[PDB]
RNA sequence: GAGGUGAAAUUCUUGGAUUUAUUGAAGACUAACUACUGCGAAAGCAUUUGCCAAGGACGUUUUCAUUAAUCAAGAACGCCGACUAGGGAUCGGGUGGUGUUUUUUUAAUGACCCACUCGGCACCUUACGAGACUGGGGGGAGUAUGGUCGCAAGGCUGAAACUUAAAGGAAUUG
C-alpha cells in the first residue's frame, strides 16, 4: 500500500504493460496490453519485479532487477545445513545480521549484491557468480566462523572484484 | 562404442484431443501425442491409462480456481477423441503454503469412502482457526478437544456428502466450493474456522469400465463412415 | 487456437533441465539439458546455457506445432535446497522469447513432508 | 549425457543413465502449524482413531484425622535466601457481567470481550535479610642467564688410506 505510487510507473510508462491488484485473493495480476506494448518478455521482467518486492526486498532493489535484466534472486534455507535447533537459529540469524546489520551490509557492499532474510529462509538477488560468492561467505558464516575471518575472505573477494 | 543413427520420431506420431467429462464448462482441453496406429500395440491401447493434470479454471472459465488442479483419466477412444473420466484433485502447494500462518491451528482431516458407485475415494480437508472480529489476544488456538471435535464433524458430514454421491454428482458438488459451506455451517457452533478447503481427492480402487456410463456422461455417438470408392 | 505442452523446466544448481513434454507428461517433445549446449563442466547451470537449452527447445515445440506451454518450474527439493538454480528464470525467459506464450507457471519442487534426515 | 565439485575425479550411462508419466515395495520420519507455548521425576515427548491404566490444576458446606518435611545407605528410571509488593503477556480450571458470533422441540456442548480468583512456564521490575567422575601448585605480564640437561655449525658432493674418473651443483655477458 506505502509503495504502490512507486511501484506502478516503472509498470507503465517505464516498461508497457498493465496492473491490477486483486483484493480477492490479495494478489497482482499482470496483463500485458495487446495493441501497443513491445518487449515481449516485460511481462516476465515485470513479474519478477514485483516477486522481489513481495519476496522482502526494497522496492529500489526490485527497480534493479526490472532495469539491467541479468540479475536473478537466489533463494535457500537455514535448516538444509547444520540443521538448526532454535537457540543455534537465534544464533545463526544474529551472526548474519551481525551488530546493527553491520556484517550483513558488508556482505551487501561487497560482493555487489542484496541480501533479504527471513526468520529461516534467506534470498540474495544480484549476478549469478556473485550470488555464489555471497552465498559461499554466508553458508561459512552459518556454519560459524569468525566474522574477523570472514571478513579477511570478503577482502579477498572484493580484490578479486577490483 | 557405436551409439545410433536418428530417424525422426514425430513422423509416427498421431494427435488426439481431450474431451473432458459433462460435469465442468468447456471440454476440449487440449491434445496428446502417441504413436501411430500400429498393429502389435494399437494407439487406442497404448492410451487408456494416461491422466491429464489440467487447471479447474481452465475447465470452468473463471480465475477462482486459479488454485485446484485436478486430474482426467483417459478411459474410451473413439474418432480421435479421447474421452476422460474424473481422476482426483489437488491443491497446488502455493495455495496451502499460502494459507499457512503462525498463531492459530491447522484441523486437517481425511477419510476413505466409498461412493454409490464403487469408487473407493481417500478425500481430505484443511481448516485453519479464525479469530474473531473484537478478539484482542492474539492467539486464537484452539484447545485440541475442539481439534478433536471439528475433525469428528468433518469426517462424518464429508462421508455423508459422499455416499449420497457419484463420482459426477460429486465433483460437480466439489466445483462450486459447497461441501467447505457445508463444514463452516456445521463447525461455527465450535470453533470460528477460516478457508476450510478440500484440497485433495485421491481415487483408490475402481469398480469396473461400463462404457454406457461413461458415455452417457459425454453424450451418444456412433459411426458409418466413409466407403471405399473401387 | 493454441496446442499447450508443459515445460517441466527442473532447475538445480550444478545443471537445468528444459524438458517439454504433452498435456499428459507421457510423451516428450525435446529434452535438452544444460549441460548438453557448451560444457566446461561448471557453466551447465548457467544462464547462458539455460537460454540456449529453452531456445532449441522452443525450435523443436514450433517444429511439432506446440504454440504455448504450462510451465512448471522445480528445484532439487526432497531433503535439500528446494529453490531453483540460476537457470530457471534464464529457460523461461527464453521459452517465452522464442515465440512460444507462458501460461500457467507453478512451483512443483517436492517438499518432502517429514522427511528422512535423522 | 547425469552426479558432484572452487575446479575435478571415483561412480552411472545407447544392455538407455539423468528428466517425464503411471504403479508397486521397503525402511524411516511426522514438514509448514511450532511459540521465550504445553506435558513429563529427569533423560524427554509432535499424523488420525480406538483401547489400557496413569497424572496435574481447578471446583467441593465430601471423607480420614497428624497420617507430616529433609536427605548419608538402598531401590526405580536414565548475587544468593528464611524475602515484600507489583506490571504486562500467556497456558489450565472456576465465578460473575451482558453484547457479538452462535442458534430452532434430537442429546449436551461452544468462540470472543471484561472484571475477579486459584495454580503453572517464563519475562520486567521493586524492599529487606548475615548469607558467617579421585590425584593440585600458587597470581598476571615479562626480562636476564659464565649454572645443569639437550638440539644445533662447518663446508662443493663423488673423494679417502688415493689431490682420483664420470656425472651433478654453483656462479656463469667463453
Amino acid at each position: 500500500r506505502n509503495s504502490w505510487t512507486k511501484i506502478y510507473p516503472p509498470l507503465v510508462e517505464h516498461l508497457k504493460l498493465q496492473v491490477r491488484m486483486n483484493l480477492k485473493t490479495k494478489s497482482v495480476e499482470l496483463r500485458t496490453n495487446p495493441k501497443f506494448t513491445t518487449d515481449p518478455g516485460a511481462l516476465q521482467k515485470g513479474a519478477d519485479f514485483i516477486k522481489a518486492f513481495t519476496l522482502g526486498f526494497d522496492l529500489d532493489d526490485s527497480i534493479a532487477l526490472l532495469r539491467l535484466d541479468d540479475l536473478y534472486i537466489e533463494t535457500f534455507e537455514v535448516k538444509d545445513v547444520k540443521t538448526l535447533t532454535g537457540d543455534h537459529l537465534s544464533r545463526a540469524i544474529g551472526r548474519i545480521a551481525g551488530k546493527d546489520g553491520k556484517t550483513k551490509f558488508a556482505i551487501e557492499n561487497a560482493t555487489r549484491t542484496r541480501i533479504v532474510l527471513a526468520d529461516s529462509k534467506i534470498h540474495i538477488l544480484g549476478g549469478f557468480t556473485h550470488i555464489r560468492m555471497a552465498r559461499e561467505s554466508v553458508v561459512s558464516l552459518i556454519l560459524g566462523s569468525p566474522p574477523g575471518k570472514v571478513y579477511g575472505n570478503l577482502r579477498t573477494v572484493a580484490s578479486r572484484l577490483k | 562404442g557405436q551409439k545410433k543413427r536418428v530417424v525422426d520420431p514425430f513422423t509416427r506420431k498421431e494427435w488426439f484431443d481431450i474431451k473432458a467429462p459433462s460435469t465442468f464448462e468447456n471440454r476440449n482441453v487440449g491434445k496428446t501425442l502417441v504413436n501411430k496406429s500400429t498393429g502389435l500395440k494399437s494407439a487406442s491401447d497404448a492410451l487408456k491409462g494416461r491422466v491429464v493434470e489440467v487447471c479447474l479454471a481452465d475447465l470452468q472459465g473463471s480465475e477462482d480456481h486459479s488454485f485446484r488442479k485436478i486430474k482426467l483419466r483417459v478411459d474410451e477412444v473413439q474418432g480421435k477423441n479421447l474421452l476422460t473420466n474424473f481422476h482426483g484433485m489437488d491443491f497446488t502447494t502455493d495455495k496451502l503454503r499460502s494459507m499457512v500462518r503462525k498463531w492459530q491451528t491447522l484441523i486437517e482431516a481425511n477419510v476413505t469412502v466409498k461412493t454409490s458407485d464403487d469408487y473407493v475415494l481417500r478425500i481430505f480437508a484443511i481448516a485453519f482457526t479464525r479469530k474473531q472480529a473484537n478478539q484482542v489476544k492474539r492467539h486464537s488456538y484452539a484447545q485440541s478437544s475442539h481439534i478433536r471435535a471439528i475433525r469428528k464433524v468433518i469426517s462424518e458430514i464429508l462421508t455423508k456428502e459422499v455416499q449420497g454421491s457419484t463420482l459426477a454428482q460429486l465433483t460437480s458438488k466439489l466445483i462450486p466450493e459447497v461441501i467447505n459451506k457445508e463444514i463452516e455451517n456445521a463447525t461455527k457452533d465450535i470453533f470460528p474456522l477460516q478457508n476450510i478447503h478440500v484440497r485433495k481427492v485421491k481415487l483408490l480402487k475402481q469398480p469396473k469400465f461400463d462404457v454406457g456410463a461413461l458415455m452417457a456422461l459425454h453424450g451418444e455417438g456412433s459411426g458409418e463412415e466413409k466407403g471405399k470408392k473401387v | 487456437s493454441q496446442v499447450f505442452g508443459v515445460a517441466r523446466i527442473y532447475a538445480s544448481f550444478n545443471d537445468t533441465f528444459v524438458h517439454v513434454t504433452d498435456l499428459s507428461g507421457k510423451e516428450t517433445i525435446a529434452r535438452v539439458t544444460g549441460g548438453m549446449k557448451v560444457k566446461a563442466d561448471r557453466d551447465e547451470s548457467s544462464p547462458y546455457a539455460a537460454m540456449l537449452a529453452a531456445q532449441d527447445v522452443a525450435a523443436k515445440c514450433k517444429e511439432v506445432g506446440i504454440t504455448a506451454v504450462h510451465v512448471k518450474i522445480r528445484a532439487t527439493g526432497g531433503t535439500r535446497t528446494k529453490t531453483p538454480g540460476p537457470g530457471g528464470q534464464a529457460a523461461l525467459r527464453a521459452l517465452a522469447r522464442s515465440g512460444l506464450r507462458i501460461g500457467r507457471i507453478e512451483d512443483v519442487t517436492p517438499v518432502p513432508s517429514d522427511s528422512t534426515r535423522k
